[PDB]
């Protein structure tokens, strides 16, 4: 059984260390892989704050968790250690996240 | 295209077409659909506990640690 | 007490899948998604009500 | 030289630096690729090591391992493009459309 209880949930914005230098990322893999471990891999895509916004890249907003208008960056998304997500920041409106799976299926080749 | 039939408790079937007639759906595509979340649930499960048997093996966690040095790529 | 529903032959095979790997019968295992389903029905009737309530 | 690596593809890629090195499976569209050294291609691990699972689909010799191995589609990651090595092989389409299944589970796409 997943534990849902300390894990990072999909659809949230999270503060990630991406050492050994933190970003906020969108939790992207689904709750049921979790099984409250600090080895196991869950899937993030990097938000900046310094690139400029593309389809591919659609906004989050502070209403989500950033401290100004930002870009989750599909193409850098990643599979990353539980233990580097460090603390939520936010949650994201659903539009974002139907945005993002959109980028992630084109990015993907992912039909269709 | 092509139709079975499977054998269920009378009282199940009952509480099947409770189910599939508060969705507004049929009984066929209600156990479609619950045929699909119940492979959703056993595949993550079988994800879930062999990730946690493989942490004993330290192949993979030599793996993983050496894929870890990606983390920080295009930042 | 016994009786028999219709699928189509690929959710039947998926099914029997499902029963294999839960080590049950089809029967049985069409007793737990009948459980699954109602519980989710549950909820979905408190947040039906509390939209049609407010 | 920059690799020019296609959507399907099993390379060797550098971890570490641009010592380690281990296959995975390009799954990022061609349509993405520049030419710059540090842009991103998104990659699958392939791993000889870990047990096999509905997620992890199989990939054989025919397709560039040594030895059987699974596609760890849950570590996918984006990694620089300067840190593929050598095209080990292409991966049969049905091996890609379990790949992109595993993947459309695992990002809870609809």
């Amino acid at each position: 059984g997943p534990e849902l209880m300390a894990e990072p949930r999909r659809g949230d914005l999270w503060l990630v260390s991406l050492g050994a230098k933190h970003r906020p990322a969108v939790v992207v893999s689904v709750d049921e892989l979790l099984t409250g471990i600090d080895d196991e891999l869950v899937v993030v895509v990097p938000v900046s704050s310094s690139r400029s916004r593309t389809p591919l890249r659609p906004p989050v907003a502070p209403s989500e968790g950033v401290a100004a208008d930002s870009v989750a960056v599909c193409r850098g998304v990643r599979a990353v250690a539980r233990a580097r997500l460090v603390e939520r920041l936010g949650a994201l409106k659903p539009a974002t996240m139907r945005a993002i799976e959109n980028a992630l299926t084109l990015i993907l080749g992912l039909p269709t | 295209s092509t139709s079975t039939t499977i054998r269920v408790s009378t009282q199940t079937r009952d509480r099947l077409a409770a189910q599939a007639r508060e969705r507004g759906i049929s009984m066929s595509a209600l156990l479609t659909e619950l045929a699909a979340q119940a492979e959703r649930q056993a595949i993550f499960r079988a994800e879930r506990e062999a990730s946690h048997a493989e942490t004993t093996t330290q192949a993979v966690r030599d793996e993983d640690r050496e894929w870890e040095g990606t983390v920080g790529d295009g930042l």
